[PDB]
């Protein structure tokens, strides 16, 4: 019956109903234990049914994350302590989060941008708004690559796409030191629609520059050549922010 | 014995039920012709709740009721 | 052949006759195998279209239909749905799916007339609710608007109704544009119109338009057309607008004229939905009580003066004060 009511309340048109229902969702597949090879805490017999629940719960996840940008913050916010008091859902979640991810990272390592500022806003007629913070999709993914890199591989046919989105970060942080303003069409405030775009899309571009900040830091392990990049990278973000000042 | 079942924005939906039914016969043949499970919808006479478990010829129901349905949960 | 082939080869096992599909595995590992299978399979547009060309084959039978579009059954020694929703819930086949359910509904609209034992446009609509992710709303947008002009009254009314939950977040702005335009050019569906226009995600500017030219006609509709348009009405209001239109609402009341048992029924449901709007919706709450004040003798405001004493206990000593 609860499952029944959030379902139905997915569709209403209030934002608050929207956030309430999800996070409803994230707390109650939160709290219930996948039996099979979950990672300690901070379980019902029925192990099998578990997981089939906690998978059908995360298919109307997969119907939640396309919605309105409030929502998408409070999914992404969540997932890092979904994957903490669950550890078999991270092999979905991450997957998901790949698809946003593929959403909006090119694969060619020469193209320039890793963010497409069409698809990333909500362009719509007479207005601009978020869609999606890319930001906070890296911010989430690093949280959570770094979860499981710390966690159950030293704890311990699929698990490539690990060492894939590694290779996605690196790209995505080699694209970025060697990007500039010119991508991105910037050097702009609430007076036009453009200059609202161009604001957001600063904000975030900000956001994903100091989420590759923490992931440069976090695999580098002390190099000379990722510190150089962490530099380049993070005055890349000073002079945004300097021309956002 | 036909009955009128008028759920909200007007829609009309023809139905028998014999006099010595009950209500529980009713939702259980709405959810037989519309979908709607039985527990979730709720319906209303003369403006009265229907009380559950109750025969509906202790109500004043005759030929051509009308029977007015809501639904707690938006759109079933 | 293939199509079945494929089909048995993933798992679900399809009945003809009485005796409804079963289910092998669960439903998600048979979405997880299906698609694998899809994906890894050499060739994957042409063994994508031949499983379209012989799921279109197969459905050919009205047996075939009756039976694939019904709920299955679980097969062990958790809750069966049908086999065509597990197709819609793989998104790489839902163009194909949703194409070959809306050519095939006009079919069924001579059965609509005849068939006694399902209503089949019904049931479609039922499978089509609560899906994963709109794959082209433009299609979506299309097909609907395809059946909401050839199909009658009864069905057009159906996926009305069924709006809401057959389409996703990205077409609320244009589908509610155009069904506007359908106010403007018919006036016996206009009622489920006011319903989803009440229920789907508007901006207020657009919604405007709507206000406005219901207005004019809210001192001109029966009793059992009232308490879905004061639920539009009090759901569709922005924070400034809430005197004016209590004010104006109150003033063109058609209870006074209007007053069998469905009477008393629909006016325990204009009742019920003033409660529901009243508990949450503050503004409106406090603006009206504002505007009974400026306006210093009506029945209908004076049972709802009643309730709303009765219900918010913040208003308690106030609107003691007042009476």
């Amino acid at each position: 019956c609860l499952i029944l009511v959030l379902r139905k309340a997915m569709f209403a048109n209030q934002l608050d109903a929207r956030k309430s229902a999800v996070a409803g969702f994230l707390l109650l597949l939160k709290n219930f234990k996948v039996l099979g090879s979950l990672s300690s805490s901070q379980s019902h017999y029925n192990s099998v049914a578990n997981e089939t629940f906690c998978l059908e719960i995360m298919d109307s996840l997969r119907r939640c994350l396309s919605q309105q940008a409030d929502v998408r913050l409070m999914l992404y916010e969540g997932f890092y302590d979904v994957l903490r008091r669950n550890s078999q859902l991270a092999n979905s979640v991450m997957q998901t989060l790949l698809s946003q991810l593929k959403q909006f990272y090119e694969p060619k390592p020469d193209l320039l941008p890793p963010l497409k500022l069409e698809a990333c806003i909500l362009t719509q007629g007479d207005k601009i708004s978020l869609q999606e913070p890319l930001d906070y999709l890296l911010c989430c993914i690093q949280h959570c690559l770094a979860w499981y890199k710390n966690t159950v591989i030293p704890l311990q046919e699929e698990e490539a796409f690990y060492e894939d989105l590694d290779d996605i970060l690196e790209s995505i942080t080699n694209r970025m030191i060697k990007s500039e303003l010119e991508d991105f069409e910037l050097d702009f405030s609430q007076s036009t629609s453009i200059g609202i775009k161009n604001n957001i899309c600063a904000f975030l571009v900000m956001g994903v520059c100091e989420v590759l900040i923490e992931y440069n830091f976090s695999i580098s392990s002390f190099s000379k050549n990722r510190f150089e990049d962490i530099l380049s990278l993070f005055m890349c973000y000073k002079k945004l922010s300097d021309i956002l000042n | 014995m036909q009955i009128f079942v008028k759920t909200l924005t007007g829609k009309t939906i023809t139905l028998e039920v014999e006099p010595s039914d009950t209500i529980e016969n009713v939702k259980a043949k709405i959810q037989d012709k519309e979908g709607i499970p039985p527990d979730q919808q709720r319906l209303i006479f003369a403006g009265k709740q229907l009380e559950d478990g109750r025969t509906l010829s202790d109500y004043n129901i005759q030929k051509e009721s009308t029977l007015h349905l809501v639904l707690r949960l938006r759109g079933g | 052949s293939i199509f079945v082939k494929l089909l048995k080869i993933s798992g679900i096992i399809l009945k003809t006759g009485e005796s409804q599909n079963q289910l092998a595995v669960d439903q998600i590992a048979f979405q997880k195998k299906l698609f694998q299978t899809l994906r890894r399979h050499p060739s994957y547009p042409k063994i994508i279209e031949e499983f379209v060309s012989g799921l279109e084959s197969y459905i050919e039978d009205e047996d075939s239909f009756r039976n694939c579009l019904l709920s299955c059954e679980r097969l062990q020694d958790s809750y069966s749905k049908s086999l065509i929703k597990l197709l819609l819930g793989i998104d790489i086949l839902q163009p194909a799916i949703i194409k070959t359910l809306f050519e095939k509904l006009p079919e069924y609209f001579f059965e609509n007339k005849n068939s006694d034992e399902i209503n089949i446009p019904r049931l479609i609509v039922s499978q089509l609710k609560w899906l994963d992710r709109v794959v082209d709303g433009k299609d979506l947008t299309t097909k609907i608007m395809q059946l909401i002009s050839i199909a009658p009254e009864n069905l057009q009314h159906d996926i009305i109704t069924s709006l809401p939950e057959i389409l996703g977040d990205s077409q609320h702005a244009d589908v509610g544009k155009e069904l506007s335009d359908l106010l403007i050019e018919n006036t016996s569906l206009t009622v489920p119109i006011l319903d989803v226009l009440s229920s789907l995600r508007l901006d207020p500017n657009f919604l405007l338009k709507v206000r406005q030219l219901v207005m004019d006609k809210l001192s001109s509709i029966r009793l059992e057309d009232l308490p879905v348009i004061i639920k539009f009405i009090l759901h569709s209001v922005t924070a400034m607008d809430t005197l004016e239109v209590i004010s104006e609402l109150r003033e063109k009341l058609d209870l006074q004229h209007c007053v069998e048992s469905s009477g008393q029924s629909c006016i325990i449901l204009l009742f019920d939905v003033i409660k529901s709007a009243i508990r949450y919706e503050k503004t409106i709450s406090e603006a009206w009580i504002k505007a009974i004040e400026n306006t210093a003798h009506k029945v209908f405001d004076l049972v709802m003066l009643f309730i709303i004493y009765s219900t918010n206990t913040q208003t308690k000593k106030y609107i003691d004060r007042v009476l």
